[PDB]
RNA sequence: AAAAUGAAGACAUUUUAACGAGUAAGGAAACGAAAUGGCGUAAGGACAACAAAAGUAGUAAAGAUUUAAAGUAAUUUAGAU
RNA sequence: AUAAACAUACUUUGAAUCGGCCAAGUCUGGUAAGCAGGACUGGCGAUGCGGGAUGAACCGAACGUCGAGAUAAAGUGCCAAA
RNA sequence: UUCCACCUGAAUAUUCCCUUAGGAAGGUCAAAGUAUUAAUAGUAUUGAUUGGUAAAGAUAAUGAUUAGGUGU
RNA sequence: UAUAAGAAAUUAUUAAGAGCAAGAGAAUUAUUUCAUUUAUAGUGAUUAUUAAUAAACGAGGAUUAGGAGAAAUCUUAGUAAUUGUGAAUUAAAAGUAAAAAUCCGAUAAUAAUGGAAUGAUAAAAGCUAUUUAAGGUAAGAUUAAUAAAUUUAAUCCCGAGAAUAGAAACUCUUGAAGAAGUAAAUUAUCUACCCGUCUUGAAACACGGACCAAGGAGUCUAACAUGGAUGCGAAUGAGAAUAGCAGGAAAGCUAUAACAUGAAGAGAAAACGAAAAACUAUGAGAGUGUAGAAAUACAUUUAGCAAUAGUAUCUUUCAA
């Protein structure tokens, strides 16, 4: 009955499916990543409580990179972080009256 | 419940031939069929006027037909009522279709060279109505209408049903 | 505002308009409340107003087009189910936690349970 | 209420839609698409096995007591005594 | 602006009725009255149903015969469904 | 003050009566019958108005009423 | 009469046999809905990686005698100014900034799995497969320029319409040893004040009613009016008395007829007694053409009845 009333249902259902299928895969291909960054910060923890933990000076860079990006994108990460810091300061000042 | 302004009551329109007249029943059958199929407003009009009560179908005399047919020489006057005769004035040549013709009215129309038709012949000849003139008689000429209302009224008094010591 | 105690109202979303029209929609054809079943009947009733399909009908209602009055007047009033009217009761304004009055966009939660 | 069909089917046709509370009170009969529909009491005029012996009845009428069936209801129908 | 064609305008003939009663973000006489009398609206009378234990008027809501669900007033220790 | 079902469904204003336990005109209601119909509105908006209630005033007019200065 | 349909009966085999009704399922479904699970373009908080400054806060601070913990290797214990925690802020590493869990906001929708009430059985504007390609507006994917973007370009993918081919006929239980339904009696849960009447209000401590049968109350004659069916129609009636006919008849048929109502109205009465062969407005109906395109919607020509309202004109009256 929906097709009889709205023939556009077939166009926005197949195309809706392809949105769903890929969007589900993005969850998977963000969990594999967040498995590395979660299994690269374990071997920066059980390697830091273990020996060093006074001898509180522990190495600053026990966390290791897992996804590689070009130098230009590295500059954009610090550009983005500056913007979101400004946005947080922009909002906090506003609601603080 | 539901807030309706008024509830459903029968619509006060007649849709069949009043009484047990076998021929008037067939005429309503014929024109209810003609109006439904041809979808002509003429058959719708004739069918509606066939279903009125006798008081609401007033007569039309030959004098009135003559005056209304003056500038309609080759036409067929159609009045759904009895056609009486006006002996005061002459009857010219014309074709009339009516439910019933007075004995004198039929002779006067015929003797002048005209024709007296019935409604079945009219439907056979002019079903949708092409050379016809629709005519109805006067309703306010009834004497009963004189006594309706208040006779003490300042504007349009009634006419005082006569009775004991009426001066 | 004058009839505030007897009605609750608000601003619908597009999805709310679609569900009401598709599920509870109807038209007044020849004085008969005929439910919407095809685009042919919508074309017959509202073809003169350049509304020939149900999605034209939804778009006109939502955006309030030029022919909103003719389109809206052809649509029979929807008959809804029952749902939890209010927190305390329907004898106080929704602002006080009651049932009637202007709910603004929060009317879509109520319509979800009533459609 | 509106469409469709309509000499005879029949269940007072077919379809779609809206509706159905109620004291006093009103809606007489007839009216094919019927301007409400029906039950009962008694009497009068007809009709009742269509092929020249034409409704039922001493092979058990009316009535009475009950058992069941049809009808929303008024009531009707049938069995047994 | 919104609504309105089973809309609108009626015409004719006629029935019953003019003892009323209650509520109140109302008023007058009275110390006051389940007193007497009024303005506006809604009800009871003419009215059943769910709730207030019970009740003409209170609250929800007005009724063809049924099935399934979401509800309203209002409730969830037992009588009593939660 | 005697059968069933179905549909619609009220009243306590106004005028007159030797009227006050009752009548007639009229309002409410029902049933019949019409008219293609200058013949829709117990609603809101915009525009021009009407009114003298709630409030307000009290050497602002008519009244009521407690005092304190200055001058003759 | 020509073609399928091709019935009953017959032949061989067994996965070997009714009708109806009730119940339970099967496969695909229509309307409504119950329970559970699952994603909902929060840029919200936590979810061990290191360091520093802190606004505040209490304590502590410098040989094992008795012990706690752990198989640690490290902490705990108590008998004259070093140090501990820390809201918040900052640096480096990591991070394209969508995992999972909880909280906080937003929502409740698509789907799936099980049912319930009323149904249906049929094949598709079903669903599936092959062809070309309208489309994918953050978001179908991969890339590049850049970027607090629902900003751009490329080529890969899928793909609506349409054309062409595909698929649904089932199982079990109970019943003339009595099924389903219905009825009567009893039991059990819920439920139920005395009918009629006057009355604002009665189950009322208001009146009538002990019970049963039969009788029992809007009728008949006469005058007027409205209204629905009927006949005739400037006439209608003349079943006014009464007079005739066949038949023998309280019935039926026939009588150019007095009269009743109406066709003429106003005035107390005398005396009188109606056209400008009318006018204006809106209004019923009938055609032609075009178009949508199914019905229907516009343009234009024509007729203008009924009804209502208003005009002239005429009869009568002191006065219309």
């Amino acid at each position: 009955a929906m097709v009889k009333l709205n023939p556009y249902a077939k166009i926005a259902s197949h195309k809706l499916a392809q949105v769903a299928k890929a969007q589900a895969a993005h969850k998977a291909q963000y969990a594999a990543k967040m498995e590395k960054i979660l299994a690269a910060k374990k071997e920066a923890l059980n390697q830091s409580v273990a020996k060093r933990f006074i001898k509180v000076k522990v190495e600053n860079n026990l966390l290791k990179a897992t996804v590689k990006r070009t130098a230009k994108q590295d500059a954009y990460m610090k550009k983005y972080d500056g913007i979101v810091k400004a946005n947080a300061k922009k909002y906090a000042e506003k609601i603080g009256f | 419940a539901i807030d309706l302004d008024r509830h459903h009551v029968r619509k006060h329109v007649s849709k069949t031939a009043r009484g047990n007249n076998a021929y008037m029943k067939l005429l309503v059958r014929l024109y209810g069929f003609l109006a439904r199929r041809t979808q002509s407003k003429f058959a719708k009009t004739i069918l509606h006027r066939l279903c009125l009560s006798r008081v609401n179908r007033p007569i039309v005399s030959t004098s009135k037909l003559a005056c209304l047919m003056k500038k309609h020489p080759e036409e067929t006057a159609v009045c759904v009522n009895t056609v009486t005769y006006d002996s005061r004035y002459p009857v010219p040549k014309m074709n009339v279709c009516a439910l019933k013709f007075t004995k004198t009215a039929e002779a006067a129309i015929t003797k002048a060279g005209g024709k007296c038709l019935r409604f079945d012949e009219l439907a056979l000849k002019a079903p949708t109505g092409r050379k016809t003139v629709l005519i109805r008689g006067k309703r306010n000429v009834r004497e009963a209408l004189k006594h309706f209302g208040k006779v003490c009224a300042k504007k349009n008094p009634a006419k005082q049903y006569k009775g004991k010591q009426t001066k | 505002r004058l009839v505030d105690p007897y009605v609750t109202y608000g601003y619908p979303t597009l999805e709310t308009v679609q569900k009401l029209i598709y599920k509870r929609g109807a038209l007044k054809i020849n004085g008969n409340r005929m439910p919407i079943t095809s685009n042919c009947m919508i074309k017959k009733a509202l073809g003169d107003k350049d509304v020939v399909c149900v999605d034209d009908l939804v778009h006109e209602i939502y955006t309030v087009g030029k022919h909103f009055k003719e389109v809206n007047n052809k649509l029979a009033p929807f008959k809804l189910n029952g749902a939890k009217i209010a927190e305390k009761n329907k004898k106080i304004h929704f602002i006080l936690g009651g049932g009637f009055g202007n709910r603004e966009l929060l009317i879509n939660k109520l319509l979800a349970n009533m459609i």
